[PDB]
RNA sequence: UCUUUGUAAAGUGCCUUCGAAGAGUCGAGUUGUUUGGGAAUGCAGCUCUAAGUGGGUGGUAAAUUCCAUCUAAAGCUAAAU
RNA sequence: UUGACCUCAAAUCAGGUAGGAGUACCCGCUGAACUUAAGCAUAUCAAUAAGCGGAGGAAAAGAAACCAACCGGGAUUGCCUUAGUAACGGCGAGUGAAGCGGCAAAAGCUCAAAUUUGAAAUCUGGUACCUUCGGUGCCCGAGUUGUAAUUUGGAGAGGGCA
């Protein structure tokens, strides 16, 4: 099987091989569009293990993100608040650029539906990812009970709702004695935790 | 009910009961804990002395099941035997017979001594046992064999 | 979330209720609660599983 | 898998490969299992040799 | 490796007999398989070192193991990652002086 | 704000707590709802006991490993003892659970009786058979309930041999807390010519 | 009710050889934010960036032994709410 | 020049799909200050209001890179409790969870990583017919840069005996 080559290839990123190819791969990106659709994955092993399979309906969309911290929106650095909140430049955002990514691609091709996405290069200015998309209309994704799921009406906006990969990442959503704040939703934990809850013989 | 408290009786008269020189106003000592090292320190001081400050060790994680440990005292022991068999083991008061107590079953963790259990034997299993426990029911005849 | 229930002992609800069967047996407090079982035989008045 | 327990008798490699990564260990495989490996010219000669449209190995 | 039946002490707990369950395959992840290091292998043919990997072997063949494994602490994650990768270098060099 | 001799309370009460209220009106509702839950699955799997077989497990903690309470399935070491696939458990009624790994001997034979019991007392209606209508019963839980096991006989006789059971406690605690000195003070003496 | 199809499909016993398991990811440093999480709970930016009895966790930072427990960086899923 | 392939376009090409509304509850982002501290800047209010994006009848979470340290439990959720506790905190004002336990409900699983290689076994569409949420033929097309069958760690695969 060429997929555990490609894998363990990938894994290699700072050989020669891998250098010249994302020098000469970082460059087109940057010269083609902030987000085109791509003919096919750049790195078919990984596609094929996020979910992708090469039949019709399976979409490849290449995007690039601005990369850095984000600046807060304000006129002038004028917070009107409690030095606390002064600050404005070293500020990070909570979701991830590949979040930021695959709801933008997301947002263009509004029919589909983002499976995934995928690291694929990234430079001083921009991180290039691959979003792989399904589309929940074609014939050929509704039948075939391995991918109807994703044509069930639950699954709109994934990436924004952030049931994604990155978006469980970033939810913080995972086992252990380490997520106790974000486990199943930060806020409805917060609701939980905050509620006074009375019954009719009170305690 | 409404109609027994003083504000059915206060009816009528200006202040309701809060005074004309001092009023009653909303906060006039602070919200809560105010204050408690500046105006309040005489009330701190008389009332709750020792509330300022940290004293001991800190514990991360700590787990109160590690320190169950009910315990038991040995005038409390012979109430751990079902009632009506303990006439029963007071009358036959001998070895080759005593009844064997399981506290950690009861809910105990440490046998104590507080003292005067009958000298008849008994098998006390327990999973920790003061020295004067051990002692006292040694004393009386029995036995007390280490369980977990 | 006034508090509507109140919470009463198991066995202070159980010593009522058997104050309340008891008095039942007694003709005063019948009449008392104005029953009119002046024409009653006898109470507690107590019939055959016919009915 | 077939280069991997060697019952290839020839392999050839077509040069054209977008993403070289699918091929770049083909002749180093090839050389590893004792098999004759050329560095064909055109995937799309060999998709008209297995009838398709593109095969980057035959 | 049983309890002493006491509730306190080295191997405090109950006397029980035990019957040492079959191992699940889950345990077996890090176990090394011939396909992967077939793979691995074959990859290193054709990949080559990195950078600080070949800084790495410098270092080990003129100043030595504690600074190359400073070095590698430094790259690498954790003073362990550097006692491995030092390890490895080790034997890359090893294996270029015997063929 | 500080008043006269009273304790100190901490009443969190600061928050817009006023939004977040749930009181319980239909705490009645609900149980008259859940009941007629359990009624109406009941009649759609009419035959069946509503639900499942469960294991008896050993409570972990030091706290409550006195008790024996229900577990959430069979281990695949107690279904292949019991004599049937996992996979035909979980279809005729008993519940498996992959993850629980059995180091016990009596709860191993505990689980396996159990299972035995319940194969033993239920009946399997084939797939194309004559369906013999036969009375559901609605609790397997009821059916087969978890027993404490008994220890040991209420009178026995007394073995006393001298230890006070205060020392040895006392001993086994100063072994634990002692021993990497000793090891190390033997590592040094072996060590040291 | 017709529909035998199908030397079709599935499960179990013994032994042998294997047993692939997700990378700009884990992890580390630092920054901001957040958490009850305290030599740093989660999240995010940036820099470095792995391995295969490896990796994570085991609520005090670190180096040396072990041990226990799971198996991330992919995915679906009613009910109680 | 017999024509392909790749990449990129154009069509009022054939068929679809997204947008907006509502937004009580749900999933995220973003994000205050009044207020409290009897002043106030960390803190608090509050990971709240306001702003933005996205769903459903529920949503989310979910079958352990979990909890534990026990004689070990065993997906997730919710309730009673743990507990105003461990802990955080100008250690001030304040804040503040989780394991175990008892319950309600319980349900489990599938992909990537394997050569079908004695036969791409797979699928969209066009056309035709029919018993039309579809079925069956033929035809292009997609697809080997991998669509079917088999396997998912609880295992499992291959080869023998039975």
């Amino acid at each position: 099987g060429a997929y555990k080559y490609l894998e363990e290839l990938q894994r290699k990123k700072q050989s020669d091989v891998l250098r010249f190819l994302q020098r000469v791969r970082v460059w087109e990106y940057r010269q083609k569009n902030v987000i085109h659709r791509a003919a096919r994955p750049t790195r078919p092993d990984k596609a094929r293990r996020l979910g992708y399979k090469a039949k019709q309906g399976f979409v490849i969309y290449r995007v690039r993100v601005r990369r850095g911290n984000r600046k807060r929106p304000v006129p002038k650095g004028a917070t009107y608040g409690k030095p606390t909140n002064q600050g404005v430049n070293e500020l990070k955002y909570q979701r991830s650029l590949r979040a930021t990514a695959e709801e933008r691609v997301g947002r263009r091709a509004a029919n589909l539906r983002v499976l995934n996405s995928y690291w694929v290069n990234q430079d001083s200015t921009y991180k290039y990812f691959e979003v792989i998309l399904v589309d929940p209309q074609h014939k050929a994704i509704r039948r075939d009970a391995r991918y109807n799921w994703i044509c069930d009406p639950v699954h709109k906006h994934r990436e924004a709702r952030g049931l994604t990969a990155t978006g469980k990442k970033s939810r913080g959503i995972n086992k252990g004695h380490k997520f106790n704040n974000t486990k199943a939703g930060r806020r409805k934990t917060w609701k939980r935790q905050n509620t006074l809850s009375l019954w009719r013989y009170r305690k | 009910p409404s109609r027994f408290t003083k504000t059915r009786k206060h009816r009528g008269h200006v202040s309701a009961g809060k005074g004309r020189i001092g009023k009653h106003r909303k906060h006039p000592g602070g919200r809560g804990m105010a204050g408690g090292q500046h105006h309040h320190r005489i009330n701190m001081d008389k009332y709750h002395p020792g509330y300022f400050g940290k004293v001991g060790m800190r514990y991360f994680h700590k787990q109160q099941a590690h320190f169950w440990k009910p315990v038991l005292n040995l005038d409390k022991l012979w109430t751990l035997i079902p009632e009506d068999k303990r006439d029963q083991y007071l009358k036959s008061a001998s070895k080759e017979t005593a009844p064997v107590i399981d506290t950690l079953a009861a809910g105990y963790g440490k046998i104590l001594g507080k003292g005067r259990i009958p000298n008849v034997p008994v098998i006390v299993k327990a999973r920790f046992v003061s020295k004067l426990a051990e002692e006292k029911i040694r004393a009386a005849g029995g036995v007390v064999e280490l369980i977990a | 979330w006034r508090k509507w229930n109140v919470k009463v002992n198991h066995n202070e609800k159980r010593y009522a209720t058997a104050s309340a069967i008891a008095a039942t047996a007694v003709a005063s407090l019948v009449l008392a609660r104005g029953h009119r079982v002046e024409k009653i035989p006898e109470i507690p008045l107590v019939v055959s599983t016919d009915l | 898998a077939l280069i991997e327990n060697k019952k290839a008798k020839l392999v050839l490699i077509a040069n054209d490969v977008d993403p070289i990564e699918l091929v770049v260990f083909l002749p180093a495989l090839c050389k590893k299992m004792g098999v004759p490996y050329a560095i064909v010219k055109g995937k799309a000669r060999l998709g008209t040799l297995v009838n398709q449209k593109t095969s980057a190995v035959a | 490796t049983v309890k002493t039946g006491i509730a306190i002490g080295l191997n405090k707990g109950k006397k029980v007999t035990s019957m040492t369950p079959a191992p699940k395959i889950s345990y077996k992840k890090g176990a090394a398989s011939n396909r992967t290091k077939f793979v691995r292998s074959l990859v290193r043919e054709i990949a080559g070192l990195s950078p600080y990997e070949r800084r790495l072997i410098d270092l080990i063949r003129n100043s030595g193991e504690k600074r190359a494994r400073k070095v590698a602490k430094k790259r690498l994650g954790s003073f362990t990652r550097a006692k491995a990768k030092v390890e490895e270098m080790n034997n890359i060099i090893a294996a270029s002086r015997r063929h | 704000a500080i008043s006269k001799n009273l304790p100190i309370l901490k009443n969190h009460f600061r928050k817009h707590w006023q939004e977040r209220v749930k009181v319980h009106f239909d705490q009645a509702g609900k149980k008259v709802s859940r009941r007629n839950a359990r009624a109406t699955r009941a009649a759609k799997i009419a035959p069946r006991p509503l639900d499942l077989l469960r294991p008896v497990v050993r409570a972990p903690t030091v706290k409550y490993n006195r008790k024996v309470r229900a577990g959430r399935g069979f281990t695949l070491a107690e279904v292949k003892a019991a004599g049937l696939t996992a996979a035909y458990a979980r279809t005729i009624g008993i519940a498996v659970d992959h993850r629980r790994q059995n180091r016990n001997q009596e709860i191993f034979d505990a689980n396996v009786q159990r299972l035995k019991e319940y194969q033993s007392k239920i009946i399997v209606f084939p797939r194309n058979g004559k369906a013999p209508e036969a009375e559901q019963v609605l609790s397997a839980a009821a059916t087969f309930p978890i027993a404490q096991p008994a220890t040991d006989v209420e009178a026995r006789a007394v073995q006393d041999n001298g230890e006070s059971a205060f020392r040895t406690l006392r001993l086994a605690r100063s072994e634990k807390k002692f021993r990497g000195i000793r090891e190390k003070r033997a590592r040094e003496k072996a060590e040291a010519e």
